[PDB]
RNA sequence: CGAUGAUUUUUGCCCUGCACAUUUUAGAUGGAUACGAAUAAGACUUUUUAGUCGCUGGACCAUAGCAGGCUGGCAACGGUGCGCUUAGCGGAAAGGCUUUGUGCGCUUGCCGGCGGAUAGCAAUGUCAACAUGCGCGGGGAUAAAUCCUUUGCAUACGACUUAG
RNA sequence: CAUCGGUUUGGAGCGGCAGGAUAAUGGCGGAGGAAUGUGGCACGGCUUCUGCUGUGUGUUAUAGCCUCUGACGAUACUGCCA
């Protein structure tokens, strides 16, 4: 229930629309929310459906001036974008500040590669969505409807998890020598104690 | 209804070892080995013994039980791809145009290609599967032999060829002219 | 100690309010670590402080501080209602404030 | 062989050891439906429970009959001892820890610290 | 009510705004796609238009009725002098498009060019590319560092070549400046080539052969302010129109209570950038060639 | 949350009757006041007999007899439809008669639109052969040695939070 | 939004160390604590069908000392902070992640001696990062654009292409 | 800050009394019964019978359950406590 200086949110296998919401709200109550692999995104219901529901904001436009119309974003940051500003009160000055308070980003860039992003439960596709139905995977509507950067985004995120496996076996390696290194501790006057206290 | 449970029974041949992780299905058989992925599916395996392997459905409704009897079909036909292979011969259907079919190589790739289809200029060419063997009946005049370890390869080849040689602008009841599937068998027969 | 904190952190989250009317006479806080009525009810009566910088300086200081209590539960999830000696400025929507505690009762 | 890699679910079957609210242990005696069972232990009450309310234990009471009464129950619980066989697992050790932890005062945990302090030095000394 | 006849629309939608263009100097907007396996060559030329002639030609197309028969065809002349390359640019593929990571230059520059970043060469001091010149401190470790990061990290390597205006008659003493991609070969390749050609010319009969089929990126003709007659093709108001009739009669219906983005309307004509495909090289002149 | 009474009533006495017939009837009700609300729609469905003419004698909740015994409950049911009147038979697993009368009533909402307006409560049966069971969806569960996994388990979590990655095994 | 050239002898500019004072802050007050992937499956020692785990972060790291003083000793030869230094990796917005040697500290790992009062029974009872300015000290460099005339590849005027 | 008085919102609040089928259950004792038949027994497929297993038989055996009941003792629920 901790209030974080920064909150960087793993934004794969999460619903958009759930996950928009406790955005809003985080970021309306002065929480700074980062979210990365928006590429990674969930919508519920078949990849048609939605590619349809994309037209269906796309036809609409300024008939006058195309130019003054809605402004259709066709990347995956930029359409969860669209979802938490429909949920913020951003034309005022505290909606402005608010949206102030939010990042959003495809694949993992720096400095976020090396710090730790977490889950969000209730907005977590795999918990929501009963087990037989079908889902959309936001890059490829993305790709769909005119976002050009999808293979860029998986070859950068295939050389960033090469770098986070040396990452994780040099952790294990290191986590396997403190075990050790516990061990010769235990059963001394300390670890004899802190075992009384629960520890 | 929300059955409880619904099984399905797995019969694994004395030369086949089939092997199961994570809905990866990979059978073994004297003629090779197929894998296929089934996450899109929601079910179990228990190894019952060697030669039989339970498949399970736990608290599923009407069509998610439909899922079911096709996965154990899709794995027997797995099955008797590596212990018998599959075998589709196609008959050359025309009325007076003969149909020149050829077995080319472009591009370092194989192809089929149809000419004179018709009498059209046209020259229609067919990629073949990787995994799929083409051959032209020497037994018999106007047959192709599509052969190969997947059935679904071996189908889906002879149905691109099936339908590159459909009719237009005809009644097709009348101009029967095309390349049909006569005979779906296997490698090994029995 | 690297730690020197002797208060709960909060934040000022909104007025009280409907749909279209806020009261301003009441601020509606959350408490962080609070997560149910009965969690919050430990901290009903406990004094509350806003502290603020300004311009000019008062006796030295360019701190200001705004005091206040805890009143009563506010909803399922662990808020309470404040009543400040000053209203909240409207400013402050998502600022944190200080939850002191006392008047203790431990 | 075929090496078919089987679910290691917990299953509900008569017998199967359950933990209610983070507090108290109870046994499946009889299967209502998909979602209800009937439930009963030598410290709960026998009722009619939702299986979303109880948390399934990898504990079997074995032979168990279906729908055995509160006497058969403690009976067969005493026998096959399933106090001591829940005691030894890691989730009551974790739960245990947890409660004690929650028991600590000021002073204890300030002992605490202290302590962390000398074991971190010598298991510094151990790692180089 | 409809209109009482349908007809087509003047103009296209495609080319909007009908503005000037942002620069004189038409810019490759896209270049060719980038082939490893083809050898490392350049893509593009920079020339000045100097006029139209007259051919005849022999035509070589079967089944025509003016096959193997002489046709008298209009041509265009492009004076192109060897470029001079002078540097050399590498960008990077990111999730918000391509981006320079870095731009070496060559040791000496010509006067011509470095006119180029002036717009009072005669009132300045010509400090440019001093210090950078300056670079070349020995072993030259910044220039090699930094072509080292191009060949590590560049997918895209573009060349920086200027025109040697002096050799036209142009009274202009600056040198037109312009990236011009290379294509063929590793990042690698690319880069010692772009090195290996630093203040050398690279002549037109380098970059195309004759009968090819090119592309040219030019800024058109400027007519300034266009009434909607000729600007869009309009169809005049009759003779007897009170107030004029190089109009377009009705700009709009009632509702929307506005002018629509698609209606002909009287503004700037010419002074576009236009890129037109598929004009075929009927020579390569040489300028030693005296025939 | 419903319970079963048992309310009997009867016609006021006459000095031509004056011991008129006692008339029971079993209601599921949530409480005593609709109970006898309940009897009286019942009976003047039946017999010429009024609020104002008649008396209410007892009112007694019945009980289960055995509320921790798993049974069977067969329940006979007489619905109104958007288009017309309709007798049904359904058949439901609980504990007590009471709690299967209220899965009665979740269902028909659920299936039919059947709001508790339109329905009547023929009989409530425990069925004690298990060959007595027509209906698959509960007879399903009286097969030998039952088991069966509860797969995908859906953790809910106090946090907004967690560091860790979700998992579903159980 | 990126790369790149030159950046004012003007008492004007850049980079940097200290020191100080101010304005600003959508709001510091121990730590944004880094695999990937699946979920009808995972994770650890291992290595894969075995043991153990989850059933929440009520975790992990850090946390004692006048907001942390002045001094002394022991045990270990570790830990940590800072300053130089060696080498390497990181271009997606790398601006960070490592690393060699050295110097200066601290160490609450353990034991001592001395200090805090009167701020009076609470009053945030003032301790942070961003920015700007100014004194000293130190390394470094020493431009352009516009008007005007001119051009006509341009043009209503602005603007634009040329030249001086 | 304390204490008081008025109003008011609470606690994982604590206790006593009353009502009911003077709760129904449960537990103990007794009597009866059946099967989703425990042990045992008879045929089998895989097991050096290594929860082996399948089908029959029948009524506590090497599990138990259901129904009725006899004497106690509780609890849920709903009220009252000046
Ligand atoms: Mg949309
Ligand atoms: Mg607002
Ligand atoms: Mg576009
Ligand atoms: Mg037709
Ligand atoms: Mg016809
Ligand atoms: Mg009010
Ligand atoms: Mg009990
Ligand atoms: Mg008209
Ligand atoms: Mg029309
Ligand atoms: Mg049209
Ligand atoms: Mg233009
Ligand atoms: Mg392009
Ligand atoms: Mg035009
Ligand atoms: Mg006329
Ligand atoms: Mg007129
Ligand atoms: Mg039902
Ligand atoms: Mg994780
Ligand atoms: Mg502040
Ligand atoms: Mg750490
Ligand atoms: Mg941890
Ligand atoms: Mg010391
Ligand atoms: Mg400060
Ligand atoms: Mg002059
Ligand atoms: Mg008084
Ligand atoms: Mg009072
Ligand atoms: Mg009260
Ligand atoms: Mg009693
Ligand atoms: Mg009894
Ligand atoms: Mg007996
Ligand atoms: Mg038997
Ligand atoms: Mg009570």
């Amino acid at each position: 229930s901790s209030f974080e200086k920064v909150v960087v949110i793993d934004g794969k296998g999460h619903l958009l629309g759930r996950l928009a919401s406790i955005v809003s709200k985080q970021i309306l109550n002065g929480q700074k929310v980062v979210v990365v692999r928006c590429e990674e995104l969930n919508i519920s219901g078949e990849f048609f459906r939605n590619k349809l529901k994309y037209h269906d904001y796309l036809r609409k436009a300024t008939r006058y001036n195309k130019k003054k119309g809605p402004f259709h974003f066709r990347a995956p940051s930029r359409i969860l974008y669209k979802a938490i500003r429909g949920m913020i009160p951003h034309k005022t000055a505290r909606g402005k500040a608010a949206l102030e308070r939010l990042k959003v980003f495809e694949g993992v860039p720096p400095p976020y590669d090396k710090k730790k992003r977490v889950v969000v439960p209730q907005a977590l596709r795999v918990l929501r969505l009963k087990p037989g139905r079908k889902y959309t995977t936001v890059g490829k509507l993305s790709s769909a409807v005119g976002w050009k950067y999808e293979s860029v985004v998986e070859k950068l995120e295939e050389k960033r998890k090469v770098q986070s496996a040396e990452y994780y076996a040099k952790k294990k390696a290191l986590t396997k020598k403190l075990n050790a290194a516990k061990a010769s501790t235990a059963e001394s006057e300390a670890a004899q104690k802190l075992a009384a206290f629960g520890y | 209804m929300k059955y409880i449970q619904t099984d399905q029974i797995l019969d694994i041949p004395e030369g086949v070892t089939v092997d199961i992780k994570a809905r990866v299905v990979k059978v073994t058989g004297p003629r090779g080995e197929l894998t296929k992925d089934l996450k899109h599916i929601d079910v179990t395996f228990n190894k019952i013994n060697n030669r039989a392997i339970k498949i399970t459905v736990h608290n599923g409704d009407r069509k998610h039980v439909a899922a079911l009897r096709t996965v154990k079909s899709l794995i027997a036909n797995l099955i008797t791809g590596v212990t018998k292979g599959y075998k589709y011969k196609m008959r050359f259907v025309y009325a007076h145009f003969p149909i020149n079919v050829n077995i080319i190589k472009k591009d370092g790739q194989d192809y089929v290609e149809i000419r004179n289809f018709l009498g059209e200029k046209r020259v229609r060419e067919v990629k073949i599967h990787e995994g799929v063997t083409m051959e032209i009946s020497s037994t018999q005049k106007d047959e192709l032999i599509v052969s190969g370890n997947s059935l679904e390869a071996v189908s889906q080849n002879a149905a691109d060829i099936q339908q590159i040689c459909r009719v237009r602008n005809k009644d097709i009841r009348k101009f029967l002219d095309g390349i049909y599937v006569s005979e779906r068998g296997t490698i090994v027969e029995e | 100690a690297e730690s020197h904190r002797l208060y709960v952190k909060g934040k000022h989250i909104s007025y009280q309010r409907s749909k279209s009317v806020t009261n301003p006479n009441v601020s509606l806080i959350q408490i962080e670590g609070v997560a149910s009525p009965k969690d919050a009810k430990f901290y009903l009566g406990k004094r509350i402080a806003y502290v603020y910088r300004a311009p000019k300086e008062i006796r030295g200081s360019k701190i200001r501080v705004i005091w206040g209590k805890v009143t009563r539960t506010h909803g399922n999830n662990g808020l309470v209602r404040a009543n400040f000696k000053k209203n909240l400025p409207p400013k402050t929507f998502g600022a944190s404030v200080r939850i002191m505690l006392y008047p203790s009762n431990i | 062989s075929s090496t078919v890699k089987a679910a290691n679910w917990r299953f509900v079957e008569v017998g199967r050891v359950v933990l209610v609210d983070n507090k108290e242990l109870a046994t499946i005696v009889e299967i209502i439906d998909q979602k209800r069972v009937l439930i009963d232990g030598p410290k709960i009450q026998r009722q009619a429970i939702a299986l979303a309310k109880i948390v399934l234990t990898p504990i079997v009471l074995p032979n168990l009959p279906r729908g055995s009464r509160t006497a058969t129950v403690t009976k067969k619980w005493a026998a096959a001892d399933i106090d001591a066989k829940w005691a030894a697992s890691g989730w009551a050790k974790k739960l245990a820890n947890k409660e004690r932890r929650s028991q600590l005062s000021d002073f204890e945990r300030f002992q605490v610290m202290v302590l962390k302090k000398q074991r971190r030095f010598a298991t510094k000394k151990a790692l180089v | 009510s409809h209109r009482k006849y349908e007809a087509p629309r003047h103009g296209s939608l495609g080319f909007l705004p009908r503005k000037r263009a942002a620069k004189q100097r038409g810019r490759v907007k896209s270049f060719p796609k980038d082939v490893k396996s083809k050898p490392v060559a350049l893509t593009a030329f920079l020339g000045y238009k100097a006029g139209m002639t007259t051919i005849v030609r022999d035509l070589d197309r079967p089944g025509s009725k003016m096959h193997k028969r002489e046709v008298v065809e209009a041509a265009t002349v492009v004076d192109t002098p060897p470029m001079v390359v002078v540097g050399v640019v590498g960008y990077v593929e990111t999730p918000r498009g391509l981006r320079s990571l870095t731009t070496v230059w060559a040791e000496h520059l010509s006067e011509e060019v470095r006119r180029r970043f002036y717009k009072n060469w005669y009132k300045s001091k010509k400090k440019a590319f001093t210090k950078y010149s300056g670079k070349y401190a020995t072993d030259a470790k910044q220039v090699e560092t930094e072509l080292a990061r191009i060949k590590k990290y560049a997918s895209v390597v573009r060349v920086l070549a200027h025109t040697q205006i002096k050799k036209t008659p142009l009274s202009q003493k600056k040198a037109h400046l312009a990236e011009i991609q290379i294509n063929g070969g590793s990042v690698s390749d690319k880069v010692d080539w772009a090195k290996e050609h630093f203040e050398k010319e690279v002549s037109v009969d380098s970059v195309f052969e004759q009968d090819e089929m090119i592309d040219v990126i030019a800024v058109t003709k400027g007519h300034g302010f266009e009434g909607v007659t000729h600007r869009w093709g309009t169809k005049k108001l009759p003779r007897k129109t009170h107030r004029g009739l190089r109009k377009v009669a009705c700009i709009g219906a009632w509702h929307p209570a506005n002018v629509n983005w698609t209606v002909a309307r009287a503004g700037q004509n010419g002074y576009h950038h236009r890129t037109s495909i598929n004009h075929k090289v009927y020579r390569v002149g040489k300028g030693t060639d005296e025939a | 949350r419903l319970n079963e009474y048992q309310v009997i009533g009867r016609n006021l006495p006459t000095e031509s009757v004056p011991e008129p017939k006692l008339f029971r009837m079993r209601i599921f009700a949530p409480n005593t006041v609709v109970a006898k609300s309940r009897y009286w729609y019942f009976l003047q469905k039946l017999h010429k007999v009024k609020k104002a003419s008649g008396e209410i004698v007892s009112v007694n909740i019945i009980s289960e007899a055995k509320p921790t015994k798993v049974k069977t409950f067969g329940i006979w049911l007489r619905y109104e439809s958007r288009s017309g009147i309709h007798n049904m038979y359904k058949e439901y697993r609980d504990v007590t008669r009471v709690g299967a009368v209220e899965t009665m009533y979740q269902d028909l909402a659920a299936r039919h639109r059947a709001r508790f307006r339109s329905i009547h409560i023929l009989k409530v049966v425990e069925l004690e052969k298990t060959d007595d069971v027509k209906r698959q969806y509960v007879k399903q569960f009286l097969t030998k040695d039952l088991k069966f996994p509860l797969p995908h388990r859906v953790q809910k979590s106090k946090k907004l939070f967690q560091a860790t990655a979700p998992t579903t095994f159980y």
